[PDB]
């Protein structure tokens, strides 16, 4: 599954 | 970093208003969370950016919008007792992080501004058998007939607010468990040695800030209107 | 600002035989940017009915795609493929050879 | 609930450990939050976690368990300011519903009273009103104080103050009644 | 090492052309099995893969809702990158985000990557430990900073180590005939004659997974220096993959030439002459 998880750059 | 108004508010059943959220940490994320008493939050809508918004699991009775990524306004359509609640406000960086909360706004909806009333304070001088047997006073504070419950009680001795030795209730009282718009009593303790109350010239006040009803708001009535406003009450030391 | 060209091979996905029905693959892959045209020739004549794979991408970054069709070869047709990128000035147009 | 926690109300000796428990019901959880509030204020982030295990700061330490779907938070060395409500939150990824908030636990740091004496006082009014309250002061944490059966007759929960300069703890609970049949002698039963 | 599970996502601004391409694919080792292309209406994260047919709709709903979050970050990320490194508002570019888990022989978690690239060139990188990331640049320590301070290697972390190993075990169950069983080669020497005294002699390997493949030509069993040219391993748009290797050799010397193979499919390695 995609990633939940989503760095702001 | 999240700015939320008001912090009080009092409606009629049926008025609307806009509840203010804005944040400056430019997330795309924003919620709008209620809290009923002594109970956990349960969501009311929110946005994962700006021109988007999704319902929570108790949308009804609200609306909210999105023009803009910084503000996220909530608007009660037609106001109910049920929505009596406390109104928080959230960023989030991630859908699923950290939720970084606003200060809050507590509501209530009355049937009638005319149930609305400011607090009468009162305080009460130590007992000499407490000073006898315990070389301590207690004074009570004691706030009755508000409404609604929206007050912040302080304690000030020689003009400076205290903290030390002092104790308010929890929750308040109803005055009328019966009645649905009952008025509510609130007490308060603050506790100094024997010695600091046996003089005269020591200063004593409860100050009991009260949030009722806005320039803008319509009174129709004899008293005086129940506007926001502090109420105190005093007294000073005493050698016998 | 990287750029690199597309690098291209066109090839059936069985061996050809006349008259069998099979694929017609043109693979481009090690380019950057994404933007890309790629088209399937039959006699010089672009073929309407051709798919293409999802945008993916190497170790490198570098991107990769297939397109494809549906054909049955004939000793007299001839197929190639079409491609054009930001870094060609004129279209790439390599023809399919079935021994490669 | 999706999110469990026992609302309590729990005490913990001042001092002693509390433990907190919290159970979710969807495997497709991924982040986890516990949360305080003191009372009608905002939710202030104790402790995030989203790796199974442990997870230490200061005197907090949260516990994560996937499998088993619970997280719970430990508070070493309770302290007065760590009586609040704590809240257990879950980001459930599966819904989507941004962070799932738990109904809260209740916990109350109970110091002990060293020297308690049990006694009921009763205040005049500072105006000349001829008004008092009754003041039930100096009992022991374990000390609850019963709710009025009489609709005329008023009765506090109990609080406790501290006089920081004196080290020095006491409860109190407060009572009152427009009846002048009113003694506050026997008030407090 | 043994499994994994990566995705791959690119997101492409057009400035004045509406909001970025924005595409996202899913491997489980060397087979696709999902994809995201918001080139549409309301794009949908679909299958790609047959074993992927039979999820209910609270897959693709999560799959849709978590695709669509990303493209949004991705778009909020390009127009931050435009800023760091001040770019006019005219111009395309390439925001790129590789991630993945990969399991040991014992099907627990070995390793973990995620590798962000900016118009190509990486950009920011979580290192080995998945506790920290290494920047390139002056633009990359803002977005390094920023991370630390987000706690997001935490973050990362928990998805690699935990999620993306649970997912992977389901999808290895899913496709377990695809991915656990094997295609070996199917292999064969052609010939083609360049002149009167010179052949080549070019070695097939068709229809193998995984892509992984060696291909060697040897002259009475030992390494020569001919001409030896050797095509970059294809697909065949099946799910397979293809390669060539091919030698020039002097007319009439054919069969003192073999072609090696190996490849994971195999028993053993495979060993092929020109059959005339």
């Amino acid at each position: 599954i995609l990633n939940p998880f989503l760095p702001l750059l | 970093g999240v700015t939320q108004t008001p912090k009080f508010q009092v409606l009629k059943t049926g008025q609307s208003m806009t509840l203010q959220c804005a944040q400056d940490m430019n997330y795309e994320y924003m919620s709008w969370y209620r809290q009923d008493p002594g109970m956990g939050l349960r969501l009311i809508h929110y946005s994962v950016s700006a021109g988007l918004t999704d319902q929570g699991e108790v949308p009804n009775g609200y609306n909210v919008s999105r023009s803009t990524t910084e503000d996220f306004p909530l608007r009660l359509l037609s106001a109910a007792p049920s929505q009596t609640s406390v109104y928080f406000c959230a960023s989030h960086r991630n859908r699923l992080t950290e939720a970084f909360f606003g200060q809050g706004t507590r509501l209530t909806v009355v049937e009638d501004l005319k149930n609305v009333f400011p607090p009468e304070v009162a305080v009460f001088e130590p007992s000499e058998a407490e000073i006898s047997h315990t070389q301590k006073a207690t004074l009570v504070c004691l706030a009755t007939g508000f409404y609604p419950d929206h007050v912040e009680l302080s304690w000030w001795v020689n003009g400076k607010e205290v903290h030390s030795g002092v104790c308010t209730d929890p929750q308040p009282l109803k005055e009328q468990p019966a009645l649905n718009d009952s008025r509510y009593a609130l007490s308060s303790r603050l506790r100094v040695s024997a010695t600091f109350w046996q003089d005269p010239r020591n200063h004593f006040r409860c100050q009991v800030q009260f949030y009722g009803l806005s320039e803008n708001d319509e009174w129709t009535q004899d008293r005086a209107k129940p506007v926001t406003q502090i109420v105190s009450a005093e007294a000073w030391g005493r050698a016998d | 600002m990287i750029q690199r060209t597309p690098k291209i091979q066109v090839y059936s996905r069985h061996p050809a035989e006349n008259g069998k029905s099979n694929f017609l693959n043109c693979y481009v892959s090690g380019f950057h940017p994404s933007d890309i045209e790629v088209d399937l020739l039959k006699n010089g004549e672009r073929i309407e009915k051709v798919e293409h794979s999802d945008l993916s991408f190497s170790k490198d970054w570098s991107f990769y795609l297939l397109y494809y069709t549906e054909f049955t070869p004939t000793e007299k047709d001839e197929y190639a493929c079409r491609v054009n990128h930001v870094t060609l000035s004129q279209p790439k147009i390599v023809k399919w050879d079935r021994d490669m | 609930k999706e999110v469990e926690q026992n609302s309590g109300p729990l005490s913990v000796p001042e001092g002693a450990i509390a433990s907190l428990n919290c159970t979710y019901s969807d495997r497709g959880s991924v982040s986890f939050f516990w949360y305080r509030q003191y009372s009608g204020k905002s939710p202030e982030l104790i402790m995030s976690i989203y790796l199974n295990g442990l997870k230490e700061d200061g005197r907090f330490t949260a516990q994560l368990n996937k499998a088993s779907q619970y997280v719970s938070l430990l508070i070493r060395d309770s302290q007065p300011s760590d009586s609040a409500t704590y809240l257990c939150a879950v980001g459930n990824h599966n819904t989507g519903n941004m962070l799932t908030f738990g109904g809260g636990t209740r916990l109350m740091v109970k110091p002990h009273i060293q020297n308690p004496d049990p006694a009921v006082y009763q205040l005049r009014d500072s105006k000349s009103s001829d008004k008092s309250v009754c003041l039930f002061t100096d009992f022991d944490s374990q000390t609850n104080v019963s709710q009025s059966k009489d609709s005329d007759v008023y009765i506090t929960d109990k609080c406790v103050l501290d006089m920081r300069s004196m080290d020095f703890k006491s409860n109190s609970a407060v009572a009152w009644s427009n009846k002048s049949d009113f003694a506050c002698a026997n008030a407090f039963n | 090492g043994s499994h994994s599970l990566k995705y791959f996502h690119t997101s492409v601004s057009r400035p004045g052309r509406g909001e970025p391409r924005f595409i996202s694919v899913g491997y489980v080792d060397d087979t696709q099995f999902v994809r995201f292309d918001n080139d549409a209406a309301s794009p949908r994260m679909v299958p790609r893969a047959p074993w992927m047919e039979q999820e209910g709709s609270e897959y693709w709903d999560r799959e849709t809702r978590s695709a669509r979050d990303t493209a949004q970050i991705f778009r909020v990320n390009l127009r931050t990158l435009r800023g760091y490194y001040n770019q006019s508002e005219a111009g395309s570019h390439t925001l790129q985000w590789m991630h993945g888990c990969e399991l040991g022989p014992d099907g627990r978690f070995l390793r973990g990557y995620e590798q962000f690239a900016y118009d190509g060139k990486d950009y920011l990188t979580l290192n080995e430990d998945l506790r920290s990331w290494t920047a390139v640049d002056t633009a990359a320590q803002i977005s390094e900073q920023k991370s630390n301070d987000a706690s997001e290697a935490e973050h990362q972390r928990a998805y690699l180590e935990d999620t993306c190993v649970e997912w992977l075990h389901k999808y290895l169950e899913k496709g377990k005939e695809t991915l656990l069983h094997l295609e070996p080669p199917k292999t064969h020497v052609t010939h083609h004659p360049i002149s009167d005294h010179e052949a080549t002699l070019r070695c097939w390997a068709l229809g193998f997974y995984p892509a992984e493949i060696t291909l060697t030509w040897q002259q009475d069993g030992e390494g020569h220096t001919q001409d030896t040219e050797l095509v970059e391993t294809r697909p065949a748009g099946d799910g397979t993959f293809q390669k060539w290797a091919a030698v020039v050799v002097p007319s009439g010397e054919e069969q003192r030439y073999t072609c090696h193979v190996q490849h994971e499919g195999l028993p053993e390695p495979v060993t092929l002459r020109w059959k005339p």
